[PDB]
């Protein structure tokens, strides 16, 4: 409802990376070089998204401010790697604004956290919680949340994102330092 | 006249492995005692390749022999098919250089291909080119990997040089031996990605590495002449030219652009092809393999 | 006798010892690239050796 300044990102096909991998350096670049000094107006929601064949992100879209845009693409922590995707276009908002509350935040993805939890401030019993980690306890994004993660754990990317509901109507929020919404987000569409 | 029933083709552009250290940026020009980046241990167990506390840059060092002698095969049965292959080879050599084959060589060095995800997200990267014809340095290119494309071909005058260079090593009018250092920029301490054994990470003698194949492979990527599509701008020479990252595979024997088709109507049945196809099956037999029913 | 390892070299020699005792009685000297593999001509030290 609120996606007046609309942009996109598309990386192009290569050898030399995958289309999630793409996405996972995309995000990464943007993490550090536009929530570096900080900000407030950061929305970056699934451009060409589709949540049905378990794909979380084959493309980039960006909903952002205008003077969020005009300072927060022109660095090094963006630019460099050029040369598999591309850059932008700016693009006003329709009347056709669906409240997509697009968010940046975690899941639940801890099969032994718990445990650890309970040796650190629970004064739980840590054999029970280790033990009480079956396949049907974990509960996370099933759905394509696409984790862009880093090279410090060797388990896989999980679900790490906000969604939203989308339909005919309005919901907008507070956006962080990372890109993405505390209680809503700009239109998706 | 028919098919030799077996073929065997030495490859040509020899590479050697890639021994990556790691430094700090502008202290370039005495990269000799670099230390090397370690693989080690940590969490199940994965191997794991990193800078260390005060480095920010990678130095990636190897070398190429350029051999020439591009059309003779190996082992072949026929002699009335060697010859043959012996003389369209030379059609091709004398009706043009070389050089064009050899420019996308030399543009594949001049750029940083040669490094996979150690470039993606990179600050400067320079690609150092020596020329060794006895223990010293005969000739000394310096590039910027950067500014030279990816998807694209351009021109310049020290590209030309090298591809000049390039074109007299595979015609065998001389002996070229050079060494190419990528120095890059990645971060105080972060990830690099060595080439993985069958996680086991590929080493020498306490050095990460690379494999020579893969930069091999980095050396290859040259077609743009399948016609599909320039999104992708070029792939890997070889036949049945395909991408097993991407799973799917252009230039089948549905269509008539198949190295096999192509090599058979112009060695056996003396259709000559377009121009383009031609480089791709020269590209190809500099490449090498087993050929042959 | 080095057969892959002398296709595109900078500089290939043999030097030969003749051996009697631990000891080397006659020694050669040669370059490899200079002597050709298509034709036998004649020298002084080949027709020594």
């Amino acid at each position: 409802m609120a996606m007046d300044h609309y942009l996109d990102i598309r990386l192009r096909p290569d050898p030399e990376f995958p289309p999630a991998q793409l996405m996972s350096v995309l995000f990464g670049k943007l993490h550090q070089a536009l929530v570096a000094q900080g900000g407030d107006r950061i929305g970056v929601s699934f451009p060409d998204l589709d949540e049905s064949r378990s794909r979380l992100g084959e493309r980039l879209r960006i909903h952002a401010s205008a003077d969020d845009l005009r300072a927060l693409l022109a660095r090094p922590w963006l630019e460099g790697l050029r040369d598999h995707l591309q850059f932008g276009e700016p693009a006003v908002v329709p009347h056709p604004t669906p409240y997509r509350q697009v968010s940046r935040v975690q899941a639940k993805s801890n099969p032994e956290r718990l445990r650890r939890r309970l040796m650190r401030r629970h004064d739980l019993s840590e054999e029970e919680a280790r033990k009480r980690i079956p396949d049907t306890v974990a509960r996370a994004l099933d759905l394509p949340f696409v984790t862009l993660r880093s090279q410090s754990t060797g388990q896989h990317f999980r679900l790490f994102i906000r969604h939203g509901p989308l339909q005919v109507t309005a919901e907008e929020g507070g956006f962080t330092c990372y890109g993405l919404s505390k209680g809503g987000f700009v239109p998706w569409f | 006249l028919s098919t030799a029933s077996v073929l065997a083709f030495e490859r040509k552009l020899d590479p050697s492995d890639a021994l990556m250290s790691a430094g700090a940026w502008a202290q370039r020009d005495a990269s000799q005692e670099w230390p090397a980046v370690t693989v080690r241990e940590k969490s199940q167990t994965v191997d794991v390749a990193n800078l260390p506390s005060d480095a920010d840059t990678l130095k990636v060092r190897f070398t190429l022999r350029v051999l020439g002698g591009a059309g003779t095969p190996s082992a072949c049965n026929d002699a009335a098919y060697r010859d043959k292959l012996l003389q369209t080879v030379a059609t091709y050599v004398n009706d043009q250089g070389f050089a064009e084959l050899a420019r996308r060589y030399a543009h594949n060095l001049a750029n940083a291909r040669f490094l996979w995800r150690n470039r993606v997200g990179a600050e400067a990267v320079e690609v150092r080119i020596n020329h060794i014809r006895q223990g010293e340095v005969a000739r000394a290119w310096r590039f910027d990997a950067l500014a030279i494309g990816l998807r694209d071909f351009k021109a310049d005058a020290e590209l030309d040089a090298l591809a000049e260079l390039i074109a007299s090593g595979l015609s065998g009018s001389g002996h070229v031996l050079l060494e190419v250092v990528a120095f890059a920029r990645i971060g105080d301490g972060q990830e690099v990605f060595p080439s993985q054994e069958l996680k086991t990470l590929y080493s020498v003698r306490d050095a990460a590495a690379i494999h020579s194949q893969k930069i091999g492979n980095a050396l290859r990527t040259i077609d743009t002449w399948y016609p599909d599509e320039d999104g992708l701008g070029p792939i890997a020479v070889e036949p049945y030219g395909s991408v097993t990252s991407q799973g799917k595979a252009y230039r089948q024997p549905k269509q008539k652009l198949d190295f096999y088709t192509l090599l058979d109507n112009w060695v056996l049945r003396d259709e000559a092809p377009a121009v383009e196809q031609q480089h791709y099956v020269i590209a190809n037999l500099i490449r090498g393999g087993v050929f042959g029913e």
